[PDB]
């Protein structure tokens, strides 16, 4: 039984700064015919494993050559001599020597540093086709910002809320880099006709001041 | 040219039954060894099982974790690759990877979702996410469509079947207190286009076979 | 003096391989065979002078010499026979629809090639590290005269039918 083993991430590397990940495996890859079948992948978010390097360090074409590959035996070194907004991902290491059966390692992310990006706020009402099923959902939104620590909070009629709050966040983008985030208060359709002011207020290291977008129900 | 297609997840309760099918096209089948790759939800790769052409008289191996419980079948005359799981369990849910490993080539197929679970399919409901009068913003506008109360998860979200893409949102869907998940779409948008384009999101839920085309407008 | 792959090859290619120029062999008759009987006239009698071995610019195979050396031969005449096969594929829907038994043995011919080019070209690549080989081509048969047109493909499948006698005589 092999196992591949990877150093993780230490930190977000920052934009054209070098960056380095290792396999480290159980046994040694060198195969009896001389070649040493060890792989390297990368999952970009949403997309299926695509190769990058094969057989140590060889480039897969469609590759920028900022990719390197090295290694030997047991231990082997994936380089990347300049980090862009496209190599954000997971990168696994695959081996075919002792095969079947074939194994991966654990994958290391890779995260990105860049510019703080203020976030762009927006807000929206329940939906009056939705107010007929019973339920009130009103959405905060919070578009491309750096760094992914945001503050989210609900004012309704100037009191803040708690446990009726959702948010999920999205990965690092592909592009620029940047996080989005999606906040959610629900409310039933008798709560929410007892009120009128719904507001969200953004806190953010690029915002000099919370950032407050707000509307009136009916308006 | 070469392309990998996987079908047949959904939704299927424990200690079931399935049969997935990947259709390939581009390179020769009667020669290349197929393989299957799953992925669980927040997981990484693991290596399910393989198969040869009719020189190695279509030898197929297996990984332990599932040996005894998952086929491989291929059919050559029509370029399909199978893989029949019985006696499915919670630990199988998974995204199902096609794949085919070569010297000539390496190419992986887009995935089908698997999800095992004894909870009941739900569709889900798409509402609009339309802005307030309050348009505070200059140029750029904000639209889109939430879609809640829905189980399992594998849900897609398309704009204008694709023609929009720039600037588009789909976030990671959350669990609600009732076991259902709920997931909003969101896409910027120049203001000046609100009137001028339509835009619609198209969910499809494939578990429940919910395919419905919401147009969202700014209201009143 | 470079190559590289990304996955191993299949186990057992000089198996493989000499189990795929037997399998051709077996059918080569068959598909000879198949071929004049689909021409008719003049070609299931004077099968000689019209369907002989003489093709002039087919790629050359010593029995004698190294793996390496009689396999990039054998690379040569697999890239040359895929080229002709689905030439003449082309030349016999147009001229004869009728037998579709043909079409069907002249697909499956097609594709055992394919599949004998990745362990030919392969064995090369990860034994000898030969990369990649210049080969080949023949003659296009796009817009020529109908009976040239299938006396080439005849004398093609007759030179083919003699070729991988030898082919899978030799190997192991
Ligand atoms: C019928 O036969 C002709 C020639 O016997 C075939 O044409 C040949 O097709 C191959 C395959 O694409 C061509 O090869 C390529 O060569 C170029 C350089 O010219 C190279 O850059 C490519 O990577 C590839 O190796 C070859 O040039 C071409 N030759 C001629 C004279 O056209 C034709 O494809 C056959 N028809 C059918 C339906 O198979
Ligand atoms: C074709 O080759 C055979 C022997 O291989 C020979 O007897 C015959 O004369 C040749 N045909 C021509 C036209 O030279
Ligand atoms: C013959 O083989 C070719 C190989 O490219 C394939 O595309 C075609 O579908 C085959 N013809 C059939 C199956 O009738
Ligand atoms: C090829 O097939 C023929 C029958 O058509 C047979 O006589 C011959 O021995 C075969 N060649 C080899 C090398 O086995």
């Amino acid at each position: 039984d092999i196992v591949m083993t990877q150093t993780p991430l230490s930190s977000p590397v920052t934009l054209g700064q070098p960056a380095s990940i290792s396999c480290r495996s159980s046994q040694s890859l060198l195969d009896s015919d001389g070649h040493t079948y060890l792989n390297w992948l990368q999952q970009r978010p949403g997309q299926p494993p695509r190769l990058l390097i094969y057989s140590v360090s060889n480039l897969e074409s469609g590759v920028p050559d900022r990719f390197s590959g090295s290694g030997a035996g047991t231990d082997f070194t994936l380089k990347i001599s300049r980090v862009e907004a496209e190599d954000v991902g997971v990168y696994y290491c695959m081996q075919a020597t002792h095969a079947p059966p074939y194994t991966f390692g654990q994958g290391t992310k890779l995260e990105i540093k860049r510019t703080v990006a203020a976030p762009s706020v927006f807000i929206f009402p329940p939906s009056d086709e939705q107010l007929k099923s019973g339920t009130a959902s009103v959405v905060c939104l919070l578009n491309n910002f750096y760094p992914r620590e945001a503050k989210v909070q609900w004012k309704v009629d100037n009191a803040l809320q708690s446990g009726n709050s959702q948010e999920s966040v999205t990965e690092q983008d592909s592009k620029d880099s940047t996080y989005s985030l999606s906040s959610t208060l629900t409310l039933s359709k008798a709560d929410y006709e007892k009120h009128k002011v719904y507001a969200c207020e953004v806190t953010h290291q690029g915002l000099s001041s919370p950032v407050t977008k707000s509307f009136n129900r009916g308006e | 040219q070469v392309q990998l297609q996987e079908s047949g997840g959904g939704l299927v309760k424990p200690g079931g039954s399935l049969r997935l099918s990947c259709a390939a096209s581009g390179f020769t089948f009667s020669h290349a060894w197929m393989h299957w790759v799953r992925q669980a939800p927040g997981k990484g790769l693991e290596w399910v099982g393989q198969i040869k052409a009719k020189s190695d008289d279509y030898a197929t191996y297996y990984a332990e974790s599932v040996k005894g419980r998952f086929t491989i079948s291929r059919d050559d005359s029509k370029n399909t690759l199978y893989l029949q799981m019985n006696s499915l369990k919670t630990e199988d849910t998974a995204v199902y990877y096609c794949t085919c490993w070569e010297w000539d080539l390496d190419f992986w197929g887009q995935g089908t979702m698997v999800t095992v679970s004894s909870a009941s399919t739900k569709g889900p409901s798409v509402f609009p996410l339309a802005p307030s009068s309050k348009s505070t913003s200059g140029g750029t506008a904000a639209l889109g469509c939430l879609v809640k109360d829905y189980f399992p998860e594998p849900v897609t979200v398309s704009w204008n079947s694709g023609a929009l893409t720039s600037g588009v949102h789909t976030f990671p869907a959350v669990l609600q207190s009732s076991g259902l998940y709920s997931l909003s779409s969101v896409v910027t948008v120049p203001s000046s286009s609100l009137g001028t384009q339509t835009y619609i999101c198209n969910v499809n839920h494939k578990p429940s076979n919910t395919k419905v085309d919401k147009k969202v407008e700014p209201k009143s | 003096a470079t190559c590289a792959i990304r996955h191993p090859c299949h186990n057992n290619l000089m198996n493989q391989i000499r189990s795929q120029l037997a399998q051709l062999n077996g059918s080569a008759n068959a598909l000879f065979i198949l071929y004049y009987t689909a021409q008719g006239e003049p070609f299931p009698n004077n099968l000689d002078k019209l369907c002989g071995p003489n093709v002039t610019d087919f790629p050359p195979f010593h029995a004698n010499g190294t793996e390496k050396a009689k396999l990039v031969e054998l690379y040569r005449i697999v890239v040359y026979l895929g080229t002709s096969l689905g030439n003449i594929t082309r030349d016999q829907k147009i001229l004869n629809p009728s037998a579709l038994s043909l079409h069907s043995k002249l697909n499956a011919t097609a594709d055992i090639l394919r599949g004998l080019l990745s362990n030919v070209l392969c064995r090369l690549c990860s034994k000898y590290h030969v990369g990649h080989v210049d080969v080949t081509y023949g003659p296009d048969t796009s817009g020529k005269d109908v009976f040239q047109k299938k006396k080439l493909g005849c004398q093609l499948l007759g030179k083919y039918k003699q070729i991988i006698a030898v082919l899978a005589q030799a190997f192991g």
